């Protein structure tokens, strides 16, 4: 016989010392199970490696050996000890006494390969231990950490942490950390990867649309958003790769996600009194032409609502606002949104958005002047009105459609 | 085409072997006589030598043709070897080193055109066949040593070794390997 | 039973799939082959019949795996052709046109990792595949590119190639590849990271010593020679990290090892012909303490002499040559080389090495003036002369020993 549940042996005892990535160590053995029975079945396998079929679903957080034997909690349980003293460590903290640098670098390396490449669910546990004890730890750190050189792998261990679950974003967000990286930003322009990298986290950390508590936008309100749109519209020498303003068109999205309503909305404020932002207005509608969100990087359950329509729903929530857009391009969002209102099936759940921006853009946008698309719209808005469905989703799409009727009669009236 | 073929194939010469067995003037010793005239096949092949490399295709017009393209692809060795050489003296003798060394003879396996060169079928040709093509390459090797070394420095001329990497139709006598 | 076949097509698939590097996909085999009977005693002797049919090597169970062609050979006899046809695509690469500088790279990077991922004894085969056409394919590549930027990447493939197989050496030190070297290093001084790599791969490739085409002297002779010793003297004005100079002392040691006798060496021209020899004049002393020396990391079979010793001993063949010490700098070369002199094993063959070297140092400058460490020679002579050691390398030391007391009888005692 062998050894039930066994399998989950050959997963530490591989990584051990080939080095292989969680995901690869499995593969590996698989194909090793594989092929010796397919080429010698003359005797061990016809029990002893349809065993080791425990190596599917004996596995997961089941899988957890006897002891804490596991290396990758053994090497997280120590890293984080040793950070955890050192930041504590005032003295060392404050003055020199030893020569850190270099030796703590070779931890974060470790630390930046043993997530990402361990077990997820190893990592998940020990991560959520002592309520996010050593979350906190690494964002005390990072804040009494000011060398760059450890700096840029310290961002980049909280881009591994975000990826685990949606709880340690939580965290995150409601931690120190969001102001201490718009802090940076906003201090240093001369490193560039560190910059992308900021840029980047950031909006990872906001991508899942929890509200800060009413403090941390003593630094990420208008003041900040101001120096985003800069920039994008004229961005920085070092950005040879032009990569700086994708990543700060999708932190003002995301940033975006949470806030409540058209005044207390400091960025929808800070479009307004910008002198013009002519690159941005172009960059946006190329987003909503493919459709797709780009704040949705990670991917985790409780989805947001889609991050672009969102955005144009509260940049149309204020006539002064709407101005930004140049004309053509005005024209240009309405062929772009009456194309998809027109596509997307019924019950669909972006088409109870889509209404919504069109409803906007009707009511503080000189539309009904120009009537770009009016002879088209009004005939989509005759079969929806019609369209005989029973699913919510269909139900709200009705009863935007009525409103947005009776709301402009000159809409759902006859074709002419 | 007007590649340079060999002219000395006159009827009243001996033709032993797959190949012109040729009076080669030489002070050593072998199956051959020796030429009185001023021209001969191992001075065609060296005077021809530096036109024919370019020359990416080649007949067999005549039987001496099978023995002049094996003396080129020898002299092609010898600069090979004559360009490291630090002086015009070691050029002479790490020459006759190079001579009697087993070249692989035409019907022999890893020479490079088993193709052209039929098989040896006795002793009485197979063993005057090491006799010449020996007695070839001593000759050979003893010719350019005169003219490869330009007499100011005993460098190996420059001129000569610009050839070092070009082979006749990119045969070499090296073979599948030394 | 086990058939042979496992031997092999398990050591290949695995590394197919995972990626593994060869040797770490030999212990990723046997971990789990090995681990699984140690588990399972009861279908063991199938499993230890596997084991054994990958501990005897591929020399016969890996001889057509399935009458097909490992991964990695797949890939370089692509990756050979497909830059072997850009050399020699004569309208490109002199009248260029196409985005061509982003794929050759993708080749290049996959050639340098498998280079060192797959089995030797494959990317051998491959290098010798047809009179190397393989390797002077990319050696002409090197000089027909002017793109810095690929550079590394080429010289990067010639540092693992020449690890591969001292043959290899054999062909690069007698092609174009170290004279592209030496212009590039003169010229395109400018290029530090790329520099630093192109003192390394010249210095690879010399340290076998064999004779060179006497045409490369028109580079690598004493200009050349002259140009290193101002870098280990003053550095670089760039020289960030300031490994040049010590390169740059692996690279004079490399280039003096082929040198015939001490007359017409270019080398010991360069060193006679500038009062340049400060730091070098030192540095030398610093390997002569640490004994070894960095030549020949390969260790290929016919290993080469000791390149420190043979360099001083060709320093010391002239007088003009033997100069460029200050005498403090020339005191500790004679205390180093006492203390080995005393401290050596018997008949090993740094013994006479070591020996010719003091012998030089007595004959070439002035010793028998000042006479430091002079009654040690003659303990440690006499103590040479009458050791009961017989071999034939203590038996030469008898020879040179008798030789150069009769020729400086100082040295005896009489």
């Amino acid at each position: 016989a062998v050894p039930r549940t066994i399998g989950a042996e050959l997963m530490e005892l591989v990584r051990r010392n080939t080095g292989l990535s969680h995901e690869l160590c499995r593969v590996a053995i698989g194909i090793i199970v594989g092929h010796i029975q397919a080429s010698v079945p003359a005797s061990s396998p016809v029990m002893e490696q349809v065993l080791l079929s425990l190596v599917e679903g004996k596995d997961l957080s089941m899988a957890l050996p006897s002891g804490q034997v596991c290396h990758d909690q053994q090497r997280l349980e120590v890293i984080f000890a040793d950070l955890a003293r050192r930041k504590d460590d005032a003295q060392q903290r404050s003055w020199a006494l030893y020569e850190d640098e270099g030796v703590i670098r070779c931890y974060l390396e470790e630390l930046l390969h043993i997530l990402t490449d361990a077990d997820p669910e190893v990592c998940k546990k020990m991560c959520k231990r002592n309520e996010f004890e050593s979350v906190l730890a690494l964002v005390a750190y990072y804040q009494m950490e000011h060398r760059a050189s450890l700096r840029l792998l310290l961002l980049k261990c909280f881009g591994a942490m975000c990826s685990l679950d949606a709880a340690i974003i939580s965290t995150l967000v409601s931690s120190v950390l969001p102001v201490e990286l718009a802090r940076d930003m906003q201090t240093d322009t001369q490193d560039h990867q560190k910059l992308c990298y900021s840029a980047l986290i950031l909006a990872m950390v906001f991508s899942m649309g929890e509200a800060v508590p009413y403090a941390h936008y003593e630094h990420l309100g208008t003041p900040f958003a101001q120096f985003l749109l800069n920039i994008v519209e004229d961005g920085l020498p070092l950005d040879t790769t032009e990569q700086l303003p994708d990543l700060c068109v999708n932190l003002l999205l995301a940033l975006n996600l949470h806030l409540p309503a058209a005044d207390q909305n400091v960025i929808m404020a800070a479009l307004s009194k910008h002198a013009n932002v002519k690159i941005f207005s172009e960059k946006l509608l190329l987003l909503l032409n493919r459709g797709d969100d780009p704040v949705r990087i990670f991917k985790h359950e409780p989805q947001p609502p889609h991050s672009v329509l969102k955005f144009l729903q509260d940049v149309f929530g204020s006539p002064a606002t709407a101005a930004i857009f140049y004309h053509t391009d005005m024209m240009a969002l309405i062929d772009i949104t009456v194309r998809h209102i027109a596509d997307l099936s019924p019950g669909d759940k972006l088409r109870m958005e889509y209404l919504s921006l069109m409803h906007a853009i009707v009511r503080t946008t000189p539309y009904l002047q120009h009537r770009h698309r009016l002879p088209d719209l009004q005939a989509i808005l005759r079969r929806i009105l019609n369209e005989e469905e029973t699913s919510p989703q269909c139900q709200m799409d009705r009863m935007i459609v009525r409103e947005m009727c009776k709301e402009f009669l000159v809409l759902g009236e006859a074709p002419s | 085409m007007p590649a340079y073929h060999s002219s000395l194939m006159d009827p009243d010469t001996k033709l032993i072997g797959n190949m012109a067995l040729l009076p080669i003037r030489s002070q050593f010793k072998g199956p051959a006589p020796r030429e009185t005239k001023d021209t001969d096949i191992v001075d065609e092949a060296i005077y021809y030598f530096k036109a024919n490399v370019f020359f990416k295709n080649y007949e067999i017009k005549n039987e001496a043709d099978r023995t002049l393209i094996y003396i080129t692809l020898y002299i092609s060795e010898c600069l090979k070897k004559l360009q490291k050489c630090n002086s015009k003296s070691q050029g002479e003798k790490e020459m006759y080193t190079l001579g009697i060394t087993n070249f692989p003879i035409p019907g022999e396996p890893g020479f490079p055109l088993n193709a052209i060169y039929a098989k040896p079928a006795n002793k009485q040709e197979d063993e005057v066949m090491r006799a010449y093509l020996q007695q070839l390459r001593q000759e050979t090797g003893l010719r350019l040593c005169e003219k490869v070394f330009d007499p100011q420095n005993d460098k190996p001329s420059k001129w000569w070794t610009c050839f070092v990497k070009r082979q006749f139709m990119n045969k070499s006598l090296s073979g599948p390997g030394q």
